[PDB]
RNA sequence: UAUACCUCUGCUUC
RNA sequence: AGUAGUAACAAGAG
């Protein structure tokens, strides 16, 4: 008797048992080595979709530019990037006509937001391309380097605090003939020592001023870094993703804020709608389309998906979109909003590491940097790369980068593109034919409803929608998209079948131990179960099972099995002692080899708070010692409820930096850290609330400490000695 | 807060340590009496005018 | 979870805990039976527990043979699954480039045992469904 | 003396010049596009375009019928291809666990495997290799030497589970097999060096061992393998319903085969990861352990085989550690050679 | 401590780097240089942790004495190492070091801990003190709504909350005084007193404060209970297919009762309306309804709120009826006069037409807003008199404005400028009057200017006031500030007074069916009856299937005996009363077709049998109303198709599987032999039979308007479901 | 050339 | 060898 797990689908329908078609217990595919091939693929294809447009050499950068917009319409189903401005403007006019006031209101909100937005805002951009060192760095560091660099070119917009002067300095820095910036280099110095030879050589780092010419700077300012996307689910082959510089961030923020402020008020945009609310939108949007045409009215649903979404959409359109949307706004704001598209219209793409060539005979390998990419016979590359490199040539730059005028990068203008999709959804009809379409949009993923009298019309409506989208540079995936009679459909891995079904598989990877620490991961671990019980349809048995499995994973990962158990380990050896010593054993946390007291009803309660009354005074005292060394200097995506105890620790820093030339940044860091740690002692609220001021960081501390001294004296805390000493010290400062 | 009194709602100019009183300085052109009672409307009697 | 969903859905229908009923049967109801697999070219009815264990096993095999081929195959085949459901429900489904779907799926079938077996199972099932369709095709008409 | 406070933000020559060349075709400069957008009314453009666009651009829709659904993967039935071979990390259905009754509490793995092999000495003492089947590019001598080194190393009286870095171990682990990195300047001059053509997965056909694996792994046993920890006491009815449900749901899986296989994988990987980081440069022997409880309620420790950990200086997450598996079985590979 | 800070400052300033950093860096830029580090973002912490935990010394300590109290090793075990951490510049250590510290470390001060983390403990007491109820299996309609996740101390906007936190924790650094301080001075005082002696770091106190001040509102699938102290237990309260009665401990709000009470009463009424002798049901149910813990009696008795339904029930059990209304912030009680709403179109001041319900008839209310009280006398679009008391200016103002708007005066309607069709922050369109309220509450100058003034009252006790809420000789037209501060119920739930007049209309309650706040329980058999559309639908069809054995048999014996059955009363309470009869008359006929003639369809019988309860309504001709789909109350989804399947009801004849609201049922072993090639046309229209198949010469598929107008014995084409043409005759 | 059967590193990007 | 799969590891660095 041959078992067939598919045969379940004879009994239970596919949506009802959709969880079993997701292999999320398995491993997701990671990348290996270089992504240059994947980047080059994108560069070639992006131009492949627009090569019948207008080619021209940029007199600024000296790069090869291609312009599809207002180009010849396609005569085939190959991904077209040839959008038509007029049609976009009409699609916009329709949206404005049906949503009047939104266009200017959103702009005013975004403007009034911008005006308040400070520079520090840029620090929360995660990985950012640092143009000074030409590497992906933390946003804060990439920003700091850019500010310190700007300071050398007499650009102190940052000192004012606001974003506007900084952005001004950014667009101004383009005019600079030679951009100067710091670069660190080492120096030997004989420090005194008790070392036979009475001295020691420590390489003290020192900063050096380095110059870049206007063009070479502009090229970096316009550059985008690239890397293969790891762990991307539900796909065979890998692909590339990009990272932006510090310059464009401020200009994108505003545009996305605007597009957000717009999208929020649209009813056919699924962004920034929470996954839970997306159903509230979708099911209703369906309910509307259902009861609209009773008499033989065939309501069809189309499970949409777009191809080459990023590689077809052109900045030149987004510029027009900003220009239209900002109609009523003043000029400076239009000029402000217009910049990011202008940059993306003239952007440059970096090609990652390169390609590794080898000899099996000699067992040798070597990476060929993108500059040296062509310093070799093309026959020595493999068959595909040989084809790619030939096609890359016309868009290739001397310094080893690829010019890329058309197309967008993976995840840049999500909002503003979603708007362009909704704009397609806004037409609803063409030529007064007997049908009406509506739908929901989300970047490259869309769901299209079509109501009409007979399906022959519906299909022509869908065809009209397709042919329409072509004019916006939006390309529907004939291969991945499919249509059916309304009642069931799929949208961003959410499955509707006369009501959205659960897809428990999707969230299953989150059940594991998160990797923050012992304290947090518990809270997270229970909270995930608690939430998945509510939203994703997990019964009490399965939930209670997950409660067990998580503790199982938790105790192995953090090596903290039951104190009564006999599992051996360095920690366990002490845990057992703690078990023997402690009286209120049920008061012990699992991290301390305590018993799991959680169940369905108290998932939402922190373990410490649960067990507090069961703890011994010394154990809770030690566990919650106010000045314990394990918890660091805290400072106020999902958040959790947890208590700050000894299990709330932080791990060691990655030490690989120690034996590289970036050692400096440790001293550069700690140099700040000292000043900030002190400034926090002077101003305790600094940790909570962002301090404000364009004045000197020292001045504040001086004044504050002076007042502290004076008041501590006159109140009767400090003695005349301490006051005179304090004032004597401060006097010098 | 240290002296233990109410915080002025506006930003004063000086503070007298012996009197424990905030002081608001005004530089008028014409008459002083005109500039005085106008301040009295805002500051009431929080600061010494 | 996938089965407790069925236990809950059933318990909804009869207003009490239908677990024992689904597993073993009871005073009122018979035990739950699923189409579990084939035997000399004909269906076979397996119990709830077997249907559970089959899914557990499948989920294990998802890990034990988990890779890009499985991801691509599952993801791309899920569509064809959904279409087959649309056909089963008679919701008149339309396609735009089926060769694209197929070409998308079949490139993921190379040297992954679970993929290569799942394809076979999929074809067997797809086979057995077409015999079922013959019941609906001539209803009313 | 009063003045209006406007926002100061104006564009320079460079960024302006950039903007000027960031326009659609048919525009002399940006101001043109700005005025154009601000002024002209494009109503009718969409339809007027759709009118002139080629008919070839379409969606080419077709209503789906069952006969259009041709069987996927036509090549998997072709016998001209090689049937897909077993490629998992450990054995699943074919596993054979040496059982050792214990108190039912944790002991040291070496001691466990030692006592297990002590119980089943007849196999442990076998130094005479009877080779049945041989992987194409394997080395019988090295492998058997490695097996004996494992058995003896574990069976000995000392604490360490470290293996001597012998030649057979260095082969089985793959010592020094990494290529040497060199300067681009050299590689560019070296004309013999080339980009390697990538290895693409082979096109296998269907194999019945999968089907059987499915048939067997889903079957019941009298042996429970799961290590499910305790939870809080029940209070709310929901918790009692859940707890009562678990008795039906959990045990139905726990008693089945796949559960033990899974627990084996889990518990193995758990230790393998620990050794991989704790003892990077040391070749170490790790037992394939799994505790099991029978229907009577007696804790049998199961030893399915022994594994050799390679050199694990793992930097990148994807970096590989080579692990050599020696696993007991009752399956005669000659029966289904295509599997092995 | 100051001396130490200054000394450290001087020691730091020696370092030229630190000096230049302190001199060059700005107070703004502090926010940047703080986040400067060599650290990188962990993209796979789940893995990196599992890896790191297998290392020797993964953790980093803080440099200090408490670190030095930890020994290097302990009984062979290496606790920590000499090597410093790059980030902390303190020693590194193994996780064991934690387990040591917890076992043999220094015992620290934990006084205040409970008060600091009070917010969390309140959950623990809200669970520990709670009491659980019954668990019930059966369908549950979950509505996805934004809700408050946790109960707060006092809800504020983030900006307002942060300032309070700042006032509590860092009073010297609060900066510019806000009004908030004066509003929450008692809260500040309290938290200041509660959090004084503790040793815990302020940054934690601010976090816990912000947790219990700032609100966490999120979209969730909810059913019944929506109060925070219910939401926090939501995972246990319900599923899709089960319900759990839960009674949380601690005190509960009054408004939370007032919220649910109304829904409960409305829901009782909506059910009891359809059944004859409504009062009987209403009383039967209301007697045994429960709001969390309080009975509806106790609630209606104790609370002085209600609206319409509440009074009707109040008069059904026997107690006073507070005819009170709420216009946003304005609270009204009825003194005399019963007005009637009439939908008209008004051209409002700014120059736009608006469909508004104008209230005809004279009315007199006892009025209160915040602290300001008064008496209101109004007529159709006119403020006749407004006799208020003196109070705070904003209350007097808002009272007068809310009265001006509530009165629907033309002087108000013709006082609009700009636009008044703004949505709320979520993006929802407010109602015509509430928009005018939200508008004129802000921009009142137009109203006050457009209103008009007149002579003040010269009676000693009376006074008049002006636009700025100050005494004046010229008062606002119709405004005065004075110094001085049985019933029975019908069978059909209308309240009558001794003089015969009716004051409450059974058809005067809101049809709007909102989610309650607390646990709405019905301590009676058949709870479902007071349920949602789909719940009732499902339970009904289930009850049909459960008794199909007898129901299908009696249909060949008892003529109209089945059509009326206890269970169907509920179902009918779903159906629009304007269609119930038309549906019943059709269903009964289509069924009678399958009875009297030899063409049965069990799947259809089951589908239609519930619709036949309500007394039928045929056309003038005697023929019933033909239908494509039978619509139900609420949600465009909720309808039963006649020819095709539907979101609520569908049938799969391949497996003989009936789908009800998603749930699966098996009809196998309960179907006749000849239902194989039995077309559906013989049970789609009443008095119609299939002759042949689609004959092109007959033309197109004829719609209901045509089919009803076709003469008897006349062929026509009909489309069952998509791709199934049929040739039918009357 | 050497120190170097030494030293540092396991997400730290060139 | 092997892991693995459109490119890598099978240690790297001073």
């Amino acid at each position: 008797m041959n078992i067939n797990p598919y045969f379940l689908f004879i009994d239970v329908p596919i949506q009802a048992a959709i969880s079993t078609t997701f292999p999320y217990t398995g491993v997701p595919p990671y990348s290996h080595g270089t992504g240059t091939g994947y980047t080059i693929d994108t560069v070639i294809r992006t131009h492949e979709y627009s090569n019948k447009g207008k080619q021209y050499i940029s007199d600024v950068t000296g790069c090869t530019m291609v312009d599809p917009t207002n180009g010849p319409l396609p005569e085939d189903n190959e991904p077209s990037a040839y959008a038509q401005l007029d049609c976009v403007l009409e699609a916009l006019d329709r949206m404005d006509e049906e949503h009047p006031g939104l266009f200017q209101a959103a702009s005013q909100n975004a403007m009034e937001t911008l005006m308040v937005t400070t520079v520090d805002k840029l620090t929360q951009g995660r990985q950012t391309f640092d143009w000074t060192v030409c590497r992906n760095q933390p946003a804060a560091t990439a920003l700091n380097t850019t500010i310190t660099s700007f300071r050398l070119n007499d650009l102190n917009g940052a000192d004012k605090g606001g974003l506007i002067p900084f952005c001004q300095d950014i667009i101004d820095s383009l005019d600079r003939p030679e951009m100067t910036f710091f670069s660190v280099k080492n120096i030997k110095k004989k420090l005194p020592a008790k070392n036979r030879k009475g001295f020691l050589i420590k390489r003290i780092p020192m900063k050096v001023k380095d110059k870049i010419t206007k063009v070479e700077y502009i090229k970096r300012a316009l550059s985008l870094n690239t890397m293969t996307k790891d762990a991307e689910r539900g796909k065979l082959k890998r692909r590339a993703i990009a990272t932006a510089g510090i310059q464009i961030r401020g200009f994108v923020l505003v545009v996305e804020n605007l597009a957000k402020n717009i999208c929020e008020n649209l009813e056919q945009s699924g962004l920034p709608v929470g996954g839970n609310e997306k159903k509230a939108k979708l099911s209703n949007a369906v309910a509307k389309m259902l009861s609209n045409c009773p008499p033989g009215g065939i309501s069809m649903t189309v499970t949409g998906d777009n191809t080459k979404w990023n590689e077809c959409l052109n900045p030149r359109i987004f510029l027009a979109m900003t220009e239209r949307i900002t109609r009523d706004s003043p000029i400076w704001f239009r000029d402000f909003c217009s910049i990011a598209p202008v940059l993306f219209s003239n952007k440059i793409a970096r090609l990652g590491k390169g390609f590794m060539i080898t000899s099996k005979t000699k067992r040798l390998k070597a990476q060929i940097p993108c500059p040296d990419l062509f310093s070799i016979p093309l026959e020595r590359y493999n068959e595909e790369t040989r084809a790619k490199l030939k096609k890359l040539k016309p868009f290739f730059n001397e310094e080893g980068t690829a010019s890329l005028s058309p197309g967008m990068m993976m995840g840049m203008f999500n909002m503003l593109s979603t708007v362009l999709g909704v704009a397609a959804l806004g037409i609803k009809n063409i030529g007064n034919k007997e049908y009406l379409w509506d739908g929901l949009q989300s970047s490259d993923d869309f769901a299209l409803f079509v109501n009409a009298k007979d399906e022959e019309t519906c299909m022509e409506g869908i065809n009209d929608f397709y042919r329409t989208c072509k004019l916006l540079g939006i390309n529907m995936s004939k291969k991945k998209s499919y249509c059916n009679e309304t009642g069931m459909f799929e949208f961003t891995s959410m499955f509707y079948r006369d009501g959205f079904v659960s897809n428990f598989a999707m969230e299953l990877p989150s059940f594991g131990v998160a990797g923050v620490n012992e304290s947090a991961d518990m809270a997270i671990g229970m909270t995930i179960i608690k939430n998945n019980m509510i939203n994703n349809g997990m019964g009490p048995a399965t939930a209670q099972t997950a409660i067990q499995l998580f503790i199982a994973d938790y105790r192995y990962t953090y090596k903290c099995h039951r104190g009564d158990s006999k599992v051996e380990g360095k920690r366990m050896k002490i845990i057992k002692e703690l078990w023997e010593n402690t009286k209120g054993r049920d008061g012990l946390l699992v991290a301390d080899g305590g018993p799991n007291i959680y169940n369905l009803r108290n998932l939402h309660i922190p373990e410490i708070v649960l067990k507090y009354n069961l703890m011994d005074p010394e154990y809770k005292g030690r566990l919650l010692h106010p000045q314990n060394p394990f918890v660091g200097h805290l400072s106020i995506k999902m958040d959790y409820d947890a208590v700050s105890g000894t299990h709330s620790w932080r791990t060691k820093r990655n030490r690989s930096i120690l034996n590289t030339d970036q050692r400096n940044m440790i001293l550069e860091e700690q140099c700040y850290a000292k000043c900030c740690n002190l400034f926090e002692a002077c101003f305790n609220s600094a940790s909570y609330r962002k301090p404000v001021g364009q004045h000197s960081m020292l001045e504040a501390m001086a004044h504050r400490l002076r007042m502290d001294a004076r008041l501590d004296y006159e109140s009767g805390r400090m003695s005349k000695d301490d006051f005179e000493k304090a004032m004597a010290h401060l006097g010098e400062i | 807060q240290e002296h233990g009194i109410e915080t002025p709602k506006y930003l004063a100019d000086l503070f007298d340590y012996k009197t424990k009183r905030f002081i608001e300085v005004g530089i008028t052109k014409g008459l002083a009496d005109d500039y005085f009672w106008k301040k009295k409307e805002k500051l009431g009697n929080s600061m010494e005018l | 979870q996938q089965m407790e969903a069925i236990v809950e859905q059933e318990s909804s229908i009869q207003g009490y805990d239908m677990t024992k009923a689904c597993f073993k049967g009871d005073r009122v109801n018979s035990p739950k039976t699923f189409s579990i697999g084939t035997q000399e070219g004909k269906l076979v009815k397996g119990s709830f527990g077997k249907a559970l264990r089959v899914i557990f096993t499948k989920c294990l095999m998802h890990y034990v043979f988990g890779n890009a081929q499985l991801e691509g195959f599952s993801a791309e085949s899920r569509r064809l699954l959904l279409l087959i459901q649309a056909l089963k429900d008679r919701k008149g489904p339309w396609v735009f480039d089926l060769e694209g779907m197929y070409s998308g799926i079949e490139e993921c079938i190379s040297n992954n045992p679970w993929v290569i077996q799942s394809a076979y199972w999929f074809n067997e099932w797809l086979g057995f469904e077409k015999e079922g369709s013959k019941v609906l095709e001539s209803v009313d008409e | 003396e009063d003045v209006e406070k406007g926002i100061d933000f104006k564009l320079g020559q460079t960024i302006s010049r950039l903007r000027d060349i960031s326009v659609p075709a048919g525009f002399s400069n940006f101001e043109g596009m700005r005025s154009y957008i601000d002024n002209i009314d494009p109503k009718g453009a969409i339809e007027r375009n759709l009118a002139r666009m080629s008919p070839l651009v379409s969606v080419t829709p077709k209503k789906l019928t069952w006969e259009d659904l041709r069987p996927i993967g036509p090549h998997i039935y072709n016998h001209e291809l090689p049937e897909v071979p077993y490629n998992a990390f450990l054995l699943m259905s074919d596993e054979l666990g040496l059982a050792n009754m214990t108190e039912g509490k944790s002991k040291k793995p070496k001691t466990l495997a030692k006592e297990c092999l002590e119980k089943y000495s007849t196999l442990r003492d076998q130094t005479d290799p009877i080779l049945i089947m041989k992987s194409e590019k394997a080395n019988e001598n090295f492998l058997w030497k490695l097996w004996r080194d494992c058995v003896n190393t574990i069976s000995n009286e000392e604490m360490s589970n470290e293996l001597q870095k012998t030649n057979y171990a260095k082969w089985a682990t793959g010592d020094g097999l990494t290529y040497q990195k060199i300067m681009k300047e050299v590689a560019i001059d070296d004309e013999t060096m080339c980009q390697e053509e990538p290895k693409i997965p082979n096109k296998c056909r269907v194999a019945a061992w999968v089907q059987t694996e499915m048939n067997l792994l889903s079957t019941l046993t009298s042996k429970r393998a799961l290590d499910l920890p305790e939870i809080g006491p029940d209070v709310a009815p929901v918790e009692h319903v859940g707890s009562e449900r678990r008795k039906y749901f959990v045990n139905e899986i726990n008693y089945c085969k796949a559960s033990t296989v899974m627990m084996k994988y889990v518990l193995f990987h758990t230790s393998l990861l620990n050794e991989s980081n704790a003892s990077m440069g040391k070749y170490k022997v790790i037992p394939i352990t799994n505790r099991v409880v029978n229907e009577k309620g007696e804790s049998f420790d199961m030893l399915y085989g022994l594994a050799v950990k390679g050199q694990s200086h793992l930097r990148g997450d994807t970096d590989v550690v080579t692990v050599v598996t020696f696993e007991f079985s009752s399956t005669d590979p000659r029966v289904d050679s295509g599997k092995w | 401590m100051t001396l130490a800070k200054i000394e450290l400052l001087k020691q730091l300033l020696r370092d030229n780097e630190a000096k230049t950093v302190l001199k060059q860096t700005t107070v703004d830029q502090y926010n940047i240089i703080r986040k400067f580090n060599t650290s990188r973002i962990e993209k796979n912490p789940s893995l990196r942790m599992k890896w790191a935990m297998c290392s020797n010394f993964p953790l980093a300590l803080t440099k200090g004495d408490m670190a030095n109290r930890i020994p290097l090793e302990y009984k062979g075990i290496q606790l920590k190492t000499n090597a410093e951490d790059i980030g902390t510049k303190g020693q590194m250590c193994s996780i064991a070091a934690v387990t040591w510290w917890n076992t043999y470390g220094p015992i620290g001060d934990t006084e205040g801990f409970e008060r600091v983390y009070e917010s969390f403990f309140l959950r623990k007491m809200r669970l520990d003190n709670a009491t659980w109820g019954r668990i019930t299996f059966g369908p549950v309609e979950r509505v996805r709504k934004r809700v408050l996740l946790n109960p707060l101390t006092k809800e504020m906007p983030p900006d307002e909350a942060s300032n309070v936190i700042m006032e509590i924790l860092f009073p010297k650094e609060a900066g510019i005084p806000r009004e908030s301080t004066w509003i929450h001075r008692e809260l500040i005082k309290e938290k200041r007193e509660k959090l004084k002696g503790t040793m815990i770091t302020p940054i934690v106190l601010a976090y816990m404060l912000e947790r219990e001040l700032v609100a966490r509102r999120r979209f969730l699938p909810v059913a019944g209970a929506t109060s925070a102290e219910f939401i926090e237990m939501l995972h246990c309260l319900q599923g899709e297919n089960w319900r759990q009665i839960y009674h949380p401990g601690g005190n509960k709000l009054t408004e939370s009762r007032s919220q649910s009470m109304i829904v409960a009463c409305r829901k009782i009424i909506r059910r009891s309306i359809v059944a004859s002798n409504p009062l009987e049901l209403a009383v039967e149910i209301a007697n045994k309804t429960v709001i969390d813990t309080e009975p509806l009696k106790s609630c209606l008795a104790a609370i002085d709120g209600g609206d319409v339904a509440c009074d009707i029930i109040r008069a059904a059990l026997g107690l006073k009826i507070r005819q009170r209304q709420r216009f946003g912030r304005l609270e009204l009680k009825r003194i005399s006069g019963r007005g009637f709403k009439n939908d008209e179109e008004i051209l409002i001041g700014n120059g736009t037409i608006q469909k508004i319900g104008i209230w005809d008839g004279e009315e007199e209310f006892h009025v209160r807003c915040g602290e300001c009280r008064g008496i209101l006398k109004k007529s159709k679009m006119k403020l006749e008199k407004l006799l208020i008391n003196s109070a705070k200016k904003e209350d007097m103002r808002d009272l007068i404005i809310l009265c001006m708007v509530f009165s629907q005066d033309t002087r108000m309607f013709q006082g609009v400028r700009g636009e008044i069709n703004f949505l709320n922050r979520a993006g929802q369109l407010l109602s015509p009057m509430y928009q005018l309220q939200r508008y004129f509450l802000n921009r009142s100058n137009d109203l006050f200017d457009q209103w008009g003034y007149e002579e003040s009252p010269k009676a000693s006790e009376l006074h008049g006031i002006n636009e700025s809420m100050n005494a004046s000789d010229y008062t606002l037209k119709g405004v005065v500030v004075t110094r001085n501060v049985k019933v029975s119920i019908t069978k059909n739930l209308s309240l009558i007074k001794r003089t015969g007049e009716v004051i409450m209309g059974a058809n005067d309650v809101s049809e709007l069916e909102s989610q309650a706040q607390l646990m709405i329980t019905y301590d009676t058999p058949k709870m479902w009856e007071m349920g949602t559309t789909k719940e009732l639908v499902q339970n009904t069809y289930q009850w049909v299937l459960k008794n199909l054995v007898t129901l299908k048999a009696q249909f060949l014996l008892g003529k109209e005996d089945m059509f009326q059955w206890d269970a169907f009363e509920a179902f009918e309470s779903i159906i629009p009363q304007k269609m119930a009869g038309q549906y019943s008359g059709f269903a009964r006929a289509v069924l009678k077709q399958m009875r009297d003639q030899e063409v049965m369809k069990t799947d259809q019988f089951i589908k239609l049998l519930p619709f036949c309860f309500s007394p039928p309504k045929l056309r003038s001709n005697g023929e019933p109303y033909q239908f494509l789909k039978l619509v139900l109350k609420g949600g465009g989804e909720n309808f039963i198709e006649v020819r095709k399947g539907s979101p609520l009801f569908s049938y799969n004849p391949q497996t003989e599987v009936l789908t009800i609201c998603g749930r699966m049922m098996s009809l196998k072993g309960k179907i006749e032999d000849e239902e194989r090639n039995r077309s559906m046309g013989n049970a789609v229209l009443a008095g119609f039979l299939v002759s042949g198949k689609y004959d092109p010469d007959l033309g197109d598929f004829k719609t209901i308007e045509e089919l009803e107008k076709l003469k008897p014995g006349e062929k026509a084409n009909i489309l069952l479901y998509q791709g199934k043409p049929v040739k039918v005759v009357k």
